[PDB]
């Protein structure tokens, strides 16, 4: 079976992923069942899991992208865990979500707040793909594999992309042990 | 034509009396000798090229404890399967080809014909079982599987299981090993006529079991791997490593197939012409012509298998 840690925020949406049916959710697919396990990942509640998961498939990694506050919190937890010793090599499912109210939160609140450098001008089609860009900016790691979406809040059916990611991550590992590539 | 003999086959007519036995004289009416002090000193060769790498293998394993997993053993029983060519083969032939004429008897005959024959046909069914191997694993046809050491066991036992099936026959009588060839390296008697040994029967049945259903096999196995992965790679477009295992794996799959085409159409369209071209006859350089191509398989299919083999590289 495929274990799938599911990292975030509070306020990202993976409470609603997760409800899709430590805290562990059954959800099945394609004669393929799921483990998705519910963890935290700050720093002071990671030492509490990493060290009893092993042999896990894919890190599911949310973030709000309307929420300027959490969002250096997430790019720092994120790069913790796409750097970690434990999760080096463990392929990346980074979901943006919110996007429609981070569309209509980039009317009325630049994205400078939380990114000064930023010199573009505040469209949804620029800002998110910085906002993309500055996850996978910390990736750090040759060939890691992360595989974003842009979810539309609630209004979406976005399990589909998680199980398209984690055969793509299958099939390069059966290879990797036959030793092909 | 030739020269029929019970324990051989001299491919050069007695009408003039020069032809002697493979057995007895130097054999430099059938090529001057130098041709035959190139030939054990080409064996030499693949002696100092062969165990070097097949041995090699066998140590990394023993020294890597993280390469034993059930996926390598196929590639180690290659490793094994060339060391019997290098020994019961090469080394044996050594001691023949530097005289011009087989020394060890017809006994002796036997005991190169047989174990050098029977690391060949592992080879030979390794990679298949390599391709269905690596078919059934990517492809995912059963999909209710695990693929644990018991399976690995099973393919490596078939292996053997075939190599006897066509090694083990000529020893009882069907078939016979004969020096083929510049008559100082003995194999299977695919080339002449013997209602005692049923030669015709027996080549039928290899051209059929031991090279039909090979080829077949390996097609098939490693044309779905890749379609597979073809089709992986064009649904996530912007997935980096399947992009680059698509084509990694497309040149290995056909290196594979140039590999064993090489190693086995010399022998099998050799056999063929034999068979439906009755009204022919060849010598010695041409029926080495075929030996030379599957002999030296001892070289670089591990090679093409095992040094080019990603979780062997990173051990160099
Ligand atoms: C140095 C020589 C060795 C190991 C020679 C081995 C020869 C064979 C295993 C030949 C096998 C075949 C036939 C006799 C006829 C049809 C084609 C083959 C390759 C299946
Ligand atoms: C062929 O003739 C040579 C000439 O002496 C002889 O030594 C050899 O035994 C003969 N072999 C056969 C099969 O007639």
């Amino acid at each position: 079976d495929v274990k799938l840690l599911l990292l975030g925020a509070d306020n990202s949406g993976k409470s609603t992923i997760v409800k899709q049916m430590i805290v562990e959710t059954h959800f099945t697919f394609k004669n393929l069942h799921f483990r998705l396990f519910d963890v935290g990942g700050q720093r002071s509640e990671r030492k509490k899991w990493i060290h009893c998961f092993e042999d896990v498939t894919a890190i599911i990694f949310c973030v709000d992208l309307s929420d300027y506050n959490r969002m250096h919190e997430s790019l720092m937890d994120f790069d913790s865990i796409c750097n970690n010793k434990f999760f080096i090599d463990t392929s990346i499912i980074l979901f943006l979500n919110k996007k429609d109210l981070f569309g209509e939160k980039i009317k009325k609140s630049p994205l400078t707040i939380c990114f000064p450098e930023y010199t573009g001008p505040n469209t949804y089609e620029d800002a998110a793909a910085y906002i993309q860009a500055q996850f996978e900016s910390k990736n750090r790691s040759p060939n890691k594999e992360i595989y974003c979406h842009m979810t539309c809040a609630t209004d979406t059916n976005n399990a589909q992309v998680i199980f398209d990611a984690v055969t793509d991550i299958i099939i390069a590992n059966n290879l990797r042990g036959c030793g092909l590539y | 034509c030739g020269t029929e003999g019970p324990n051989f086959y001299v491919p050069f007519s007695n009408k003039t009396g020069v032809v002697r036995s493979p057995f007895e004289a130097p054999q430099y009416y059938l090529a001057e000798p130098w041709q035959f002090s190139m030939l054990a000193a080409y064996m030499f060769l693949l002696i100092m090229l062969g165990f070097p790498i097949n041995f090699l293998t066998l140590y990394v394993t023993v020294q890597h404890k993280k390469l034993r997993t059930p996926l390598n053993y196929i590639l180690l029983n290659l490793a094994v399967a060339d060391l019997f060519m290098v020994f019961g083969g090469f080394t044996t032939t050594l001691y023949t080809s530097l005289h011009g004429y087989f020394v060890f008897g017809p006994t002796g005959c036997n005991l190169e014909g047989f174990f050098a024959t029977l690391g060949g046909e592992i080879a030979l069914w390794s990679l298949v079982v390599l391709a269905i191997e690596r078919y059934v694993v990517v492809c995912k046809p059963m999909s209710n599987f695990r693929f644990g050491e018991n399976h690995a066991i099973m393919g490596v036992a078939f292996t053997w299981v075939m190599a006897l099936a066509c090694a083990a026959p000529p020893l009882v009588g069907w078939s016979r090993y004969i020096p083929e060839g510049m008559q100082c390296s003995c194999g299977i008697d695919y080339y002449t006529p013997h209602e005692e040994t049923n030669n015709e029967s027996f080549v039928i049945y290899m051209f059929v079991v031991h090279f039909i259903i090979p080829l077949i096999v390996i097609f098939f196995c490693y044309g779905q791997l890749v379609f597979t992965v073809k089709e992986a790679a064009a649904q996530q477009q912007e997935s980096a490593t399947t992009q680059k295992a698509e084509k990694e794996v497309t040149r290995m799959v056909i290196i594979y197939v140039i590999a064993f085409l090489i190693c086995w159409l010399p022998y099998a369209g050799v056999a063929f012409y034999i068979f439906t071209h009755q009204g022919s006859c060849f010598g010695p350089i041409f029926m080495t012509i075929p030996a030379f191509f599957a002999k030296t398989s001892a070289v670089y299919n591990p090679v093409i298998y095992i040094m080019m083999n990603k979780q062997f590289r990173n051990c160099m």
